[PDB]
RNA sequence: UUGAGCCUUGAUGUGUAGGAUAGGUGGGAGGCUUUGAAGUGUGGACGCCAGUCUGCAUGGAGCCGACCUUGAAAUACCACCCUUUAAUGUUUGAUGUUCUAACGUUGACCCGUAAUCCGGGUUGCGGACAGUGUCUGGUGGGUAGUUUGACUGGGGCGGUC
RNA sequence: GUUUAUUAAAAACACAGCACUGUGCAAACACGAAAGUGGACGUAUACGGUGUGACGCCUGCCCGGUGCCGGAAGGUUAAU
């Protein structure tokens, strides 16, 4: 189900205001993808769903790092 | 149809043009097809041909 | 450079011959194209004149020593009038016109002077220094600026004939000097 | 631009109009004038004159690549067939070789009717 | 990002700068075949140790592999016990672990193939000349004299 | 390297009294070219085929100004350049060209596997496209929620407020 | 043949037939936030939608309006 492995990202519920101000219910997706990820550390590819920001947590921290915390909370990978 | 006409002479010297195309088969097929009346139209090509 | 090499005219034979071209803006709604009263320019530049006042038959021993050479008549308010080959300028104000002695019909001559007191006044100088330049084609400022005598001391007009921007149109963006003639071409910037 | 020398004037001259093309040995359009293209509406355009005076435009247009000596291709009838020819030798012009180029059908397509007029 | 790089790298790299590159870039091509990394200024640094050492330092050792030459110049001659035959010349002959092997057995310690008597090389006695190698640019010449006991 | 911003290196004009195809005003009573010209002769070429230009060249040693008109006078020289075009840029996207490595594969194969799922792997084909997230203009009775006045010799029409 | 089970069996619906129009297949389309699935283990002589309704003889004029289709130069025009 739509949530970023790094991150946590799910979808969240708003609104939709017109410009009349009339509110209805949505929802707001995040920018999750499929992506191949080489470890390095083990001679494998990752492939993570993450979002978009989540990418960029996995560019700083470090793969290794990242999957050392699902790995740190059986989220397993 | 065609003319080599080297050096000497800026005369066309083309009456090979008066032998054959031109209103010869172009004036022919310019227009009404025909189709048998032809028949009767050179039925007057030898009715005055004889003499 | 920063403001100007003022060392740009080193073969005419007196290159003086050098122009107020500036820039200014567009008519994108309603501005317009003028010049003050004789503007004198920062500098002594070094013209002597022939200006011609419309004065009357006593300002001709006072009227005539300040920056000029003579100054039109009485009798030759149209006893001037009979030639084309035959006949800066003036016409005095308060409330006197001269539409009786220049309009109809292809010349530019407005700034000479309004007094009544004086000919040669006691404190009265700056006519005679730089021409004027109102409103042409596809912009204005046309006339003349430094010389061949000077260095950078005729770019005295560089910040204060360059200085002349007032209220530009809309739209627009008036900023933009140069000068030069009989030799090469060019300037700097604003 | 470019240079030839050694090229070609092609004829279209047709009762109604006739166009010259003058192009190089491997037809590449070096350049181009009509009947039409220069005055001459109606009877007018469809006259050996006025094909003259396209024949001499056609000059003042491919002399901008100067061309020396060229052949001629005359298709069809009509005036301006061999009246443009002529233009052509004084435009100042060696003139080669000559030869028409009017298409002949083996008798093929049923060509349109009438003319009752 | 920033990320360093590692070998050459094509139209942007080096072979230890700090250049700037598109994440696409980055990730995907680069780091994955570790030809780069992130500049995560732990790095930036280790690298900073990686700009004193081997160069400053191991550079005036190449001064050294150069400064064996300031003692090529200073003895300037080795002579050879080889004799002559029907006029002074050599009935022996020496080459390069002859003027190497007869370099290294006193102060003068080269490598045998540090030695280029370039033929002459050899066929006659008394004075001579070589071209010893220690450096890819600096060599330095001595004379050798073949002696005839 | 294509369509736009804009800036150095250059063009250019048949309203009458006339040597004659006057852009508007401005510096202006002598610059210059032997750093080798006026136009004869063809070269690119804008084209209302009326005429203009020059890298080059055959050339080889002066032309003119207030002159007398015209609402505006010099192709004597210079420019800020408008009537509208034309030759590099700068980068920037942009239309563009490939690449492969993200990504798609509802081709083939291998293994987990006696499995038309799925996962991994190999290959083939695609490829920064497609697709999806956020934002955004358009469309949208498909769905939804509502509105759609009152007086009135019943109501409606008409009329009225 | 069908239909208002219970006031309408009909001229209404369907129908073979015809015409338009969509669809190159991971089809259009349809049920599904989605995965998945129908269409179809089919592939334009197929599949969907719309109308008309055996057959015979036939089906003219109008594209201004409203829909739809195509257009690219201008104009106007979103976030940015
Ligand atoms: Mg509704
Ligand atoms: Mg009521
Ligand atoms: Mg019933
Ligand atoms: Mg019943
Ligand atoms: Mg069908
Ligand atoms: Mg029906």
């Amino acid at each position: 189900s739509r949530v970023c492995q790094v991150t946590g990202k799910r979808p969240v519920t708003g609104n939709n205001r017109s410009h009349a101000l009339n509110a209805t219910k949505r929802r707001f997706l995040p920018n999750l993808h499929s992506h191949r990820f080489w470890v390095e550390s083990e001679k494998r590819f990752v492939t993570l769903r993450v979002s978009a920001k989540g990418m960029r947590v996995i560019d700083k921290k470090g793969i290794d790092t990242v999957l050392a915390e699902l790995r740190a909370r059986g989220e397993k990978y | 149809i065609k003319v080599r006409e080297n050096e000497p002479f800026d005369v066309a010297l083309r009456r090979f043009k008066r032998s054959c195309e031109k209103a010869g088969v172009l004036a022919e097929v310019r227009r009404r097809e025909f189709y048998e009346k032809p028949t009767t139209e050179r039925k007057r090509a030898k009715a005055s041909a004889v003499k | 450079k920063v403001y100007t090499i003022d060392e740009a005219a080193r073969t005419a034979k007196f290159d003086e011959t050098v122009e107020v071209h500036a820039k200014l803006g567009i008519d994108p709604r309603r501005s317009d194209q003028n010049v003050r009263g004789t503007v004198s320019l920062p500098h002594g530049l070094g013209k002597q004149v022939r200006v011609l006042a419309i004065a009357k038959g006593e300002k001709i021993k006072e009227a005539e020593e300040a920056g000029a050479d003579y100054v039109g008549g009485e009798e030759i308010i149209q006893k001037i009038l009979d030639g084309w080959m035959d006949f800066v300028m003036g016409a005095v104000g308060s409330k006197l016109g001269r539409i009786l002695g220049p309009r109809g019909l292809n010349p530019k001559a407005g700034t000479v002077g309004f007094n009544i007191g004086e000919i040669i006044r006691e404190i009265k100088a700056g006519r005679i220094e730089f021409r004027n330049d109102k409103t042409g084609a596809i912009h204005a400022p046309v006339g003349k600026a430094s010389f061949p005598p000077e260095k950078l001391a005729d770019n005295i007009r560089a910040f204060i004939r360059a200085l002349e921007a007032h209220k530009p149109e809309g739209a627009k963006g008036t900023f933009l000097r140069s000068v030069y003639v009989t030799t090469t071409m060019g300037p700097s910037v604003r | 631009r470019k240079q030839v020398s050694d090229g070609v004037a092609h004829i279209h001259a047709s009762f109604n109009n006739t166009i010259v093309t003058i192009t190089d040995r491997q037809g590449n359009a070096l350049g181009w004038a009509t009947a039409g293209g220069s005055g001459f509406r109606g009877s007018r355009k469809s006259t050996p004159f006025a094909a003259q005076v396209a024949a001499e435009r056609c000059a003042d247009a491919v002399k901008e690549y100067g061309i020396k000596n060229l052949e001629v291709m005359v298709k069809g009838p009509g005036p301006g067939r061999e009246s443009t020819i002529r233009a052509l030798n004084a435009a100042g012009f060696r003139i080669t070789n000559i030869t028409d180029v009017t298409p002949i059908p083996h008798n093929g397509c049923r060509p349109p009717k009438k003319r009752r007029v | 990002m920033q990320v360093i790089l590692l070998d050459k790298v094509a139209n942007l790299g080096s072979l230890g700068d700090q250049v700037n590159v598109k994440a696409g870039y980055a990730r995907n091509f680069l780091v994955p075949q570790g030809k780069a990394v992130p500049a995560t200024k732990k790095n930036i640094e280790f690298f900073e140790a990686r700009r004193a050492e081997l160069e400053a330092k191991l550079a005036e050792v190449l001064a050294a592999a150069n400064a064996r030459a300031e003692k090529i110049n200073a003895l300037e001659t080795v002579t050879i016990a080889s004799k002559a035959g029907d006029e002074g010349k050599l009935f022996g002959s020496i080459g390069t672990r002859d003027i190497a092997d007869a370099v290294t057995a006193a102060g003068v310690e080269v490598a045998k193939s540090e030695v280029r008597l370039p033929n002459g090389v050899l066929r006659t006695t008394g004075e001579h000349e070589v071209s010893f190698q220690v450096h890819s640019e600096v060599f330095a010449k001595v004379i050798v004299n073949v002696v005839a006991e």
